[PDB]
């Protein structure tokens, strides 16, 4: 005699899993396969509308890839998704393919995944309002130019930072062609940019937050000319700027807030 | 106002007709069925027993965070009957109390570990 | 890594299951726990309108009281059910209740049920066409009262052989006044009955099977009495008659089919 | 009349529309959402041939009685093999797939012991 849990039926576990939140629920579907399966359940998942790495305890915990991919492919309906710093694959990124409404995407840091897959899931999500795809180191140029060539232009802040040699001038010059609703927009450590493409930003008629951080070639000089942005409210450009310079661009900029 | 039940193990209680009909089952077989010896073939005596009193204790009327006092001690059992008490709520489906005994096995998940998980409840590892 | 089948999702057991026929189901009910509860799942018994012992290989095997009480706890739609053989309980009998509409019900060798259980099942038969509830070792004059005192009329052939000591005259008489309609009457072993019992069948207008073999205190030549019922056909009277009386009883009711 | 299947391992096939959707899932993901490359988080690679192959030849169209040969020389694998496609198939929901796998381990219980049973399907003796 021990006692049976191994026997208990599927549907009450699942009863039992459905007491369980999420984070907790991760865990337990790693206890033995009839409970990975179980906690896998449709009737878990399927409602959620936002799911963030974050809000998940996967902090001192490496979730499995595979099982990664199994939960989402149960949610259609997130307007929030933040992965940040988890490792993917392409099955995975494909399979976010499916909430075609999302509001908020986040995946700074990841990285294990294709141009294409990239390509496939900016594609369907065609309202997609605020985009943080910073430093997905895995990536070159195949990914950034996919990225400025399929953000849709519902598009209002984005946030690339992190790519030194991947990201060029034409590649601004195609992000700013396609996302004329842009108010934020970050690309901190785009060391290829230097000031001739400041002209770009110039035809973002609602930019008003703009992040030039680490940018080491921009001649901090040269700055003065984005203050000539009509709806520019604050600009990040940390690093570059000696003290010297810097308090005198904030002289000839009262209006803007630099840091 | 009186039903007969008769469990697996042979033995007859009565209980009052409401307090039986907590059991959707139960109620089904005396209303669609008009029977009045209502044996339930997997409810042993000693289970039985635990499930009148409870039915009884709300004849009148997530997180673990909600199990009223009362239940809670109700449920203070080892496993086994535990696990018997799970296994009744359901073929008789008296929801409360299923209820009940879910988020009470629910919190003994909380806060283990995959292992501690499989050593309180002896769950083999498929896995291995 | 042995093949994981102790988690085939529940599922997949129910149809694998459902595959099997009647008499398998019962086998695979031994293997484990899950396989036994889902072996009494309702979705493979609840249409049943058959189940006799005869055809379910437990000849070489003894069923454990309890899992048949839950396989029949699911049948509702019986229309002809035989245990004959079989050693039951209290719970099952009551719960065969269910089965309103039982046309044929075959329970002869069966016992360890009561006279209650009886009664609480033919009560709830009461269309029920044929029984046969003879030998069942079991019980005593509580048992064989309750019996004719709860047949339905609906009664056309019924056989209660093997009470040699528990059934009298009294019994028959009450049989007699509630199934008017009986046309196959066995009363076997009855060696409580004599000739002053004869009366009583001739209230049974459509009765043209009739037995009473080895009912030994029957005097011989007071047989002649029987061929009086006006629509008897045969008569089974075995191990009661001298052939040389044998002879002479054929003689006189030339008509009549003894055997 | 080309869509794209993707399995857990990665690899990608190109079946024909048709055949593809003798899985209602993979039906439902093509259809309510317009899904090029359509990954399957459970089946994998080596699954996947054998699914396909398996719906490629029905692309036209109980006992174990009425296992058409060509269906019983597919399922010619061994148990591991056999696990996955049952579980395959379910998840997929390739009925006739899931169809002649369930007759075929029904089949290997026909005529065992449950002990036989037991030992050919590694199943525990929940009774000891």
């Amino acid at each position: 005699p021990g006692v049976s849990w191994d026997s208990l039926p599927d549907e009450l576990l699942l009863g039992i899993f459905s007491c369980l939140c999420l984070p907790e629920l991760l865990k337990v579907s790693g206890v033995c396969k009839r409970w990975y399966r179980l906690a896998s359940d449709e009737s878990l998942w399927q409602t959620l509308d936002e799911f963030r790495v974050q809000h998940m305890d996967l902090s001192n915990s490496v979730i499995e890839v595979s099982t990664l991919h199994g939960i989402l492919s149960q949610c259609s309906k997130l307007q929030n998704l933040s992965l940040e710093g988890l490792r993917l694959s392409d099955p995975i990124v494909n399979t976010l393919a499916k909430n075609s409404n999302l509001v908020r995407l986040n995946l700074s840091g990841c990285s294990g995944f294709s141009e294409f897959a990239l390509q496939t899931l900016l594609s369907s999500c065609s309202r997609l309002d605020e985009l943080n795809l910073s430093w997905c180191f895995d990536f070159t140029e195949k990914h950034v130019q996919v990225a400025v060539a399929h953000v849709s232009e519902t598009i209002t802040q984005l946030n690339l930072s992190g790519y030194r040699k991947n990201l060029q001038k034409s590649d601004l010059s195609t992000l700013v062609r396609r996302c004329p609703n842009l108010v934020h927009l970050d690309l901190s450590d785009s060391v290829m940019l230097k000031n001739d493409c400041f002209q770009e930003f110039f035809q973002l008629n609602y930019l008003q937050h703009l992040s030039l951080s680490r940018c080491y070639d921009i001649i901090p000089e040269t700055l003065l000319e984005l203050g000539e942005i009509p709806t520019l409210k604050t600009l990040q450009v940390f690093g570059i700027v000696p003290d010297g310079t810097l308090q005198l661009l904030k002289e000839a900029l009262p209006h803007l807030q630099i840091n | 106002p009186s039903i007969k039940l008769q469990s697996s193990d042979g033995e007859i209680f009565e209980v009052d007709v409401e307090i039986a009909k907590q059991s959707v089952t139960i109620k089904t077989m005396l209303e669609d069925l008009g029977m009045d010896p209502v044996p339930l073939p997997n409810v042993n005596a000693a289970i039985l027993k635990k499930v009148i009193q409870w039915c009884t204790h709300h004849k009148d009327d997530k997180r673990t965070d909600d199990i009223p006092v009362w239940d809670q001690e109700f449920l203070k059992v080892d496993q086994g009957t535990l696990f018997e008490l799970i296994l009744a709520a359901n073929y008789l489906d008296i929801k409360g109390l299923l209820d009940v005994t879910c988020k009470t096995v629910a919190n003994m998940i909380k806060g283990k570990t995959p292992e501690e998980i499989r050593k309180t409840f002896n769950i083999k590892n498929d896995f291995t």
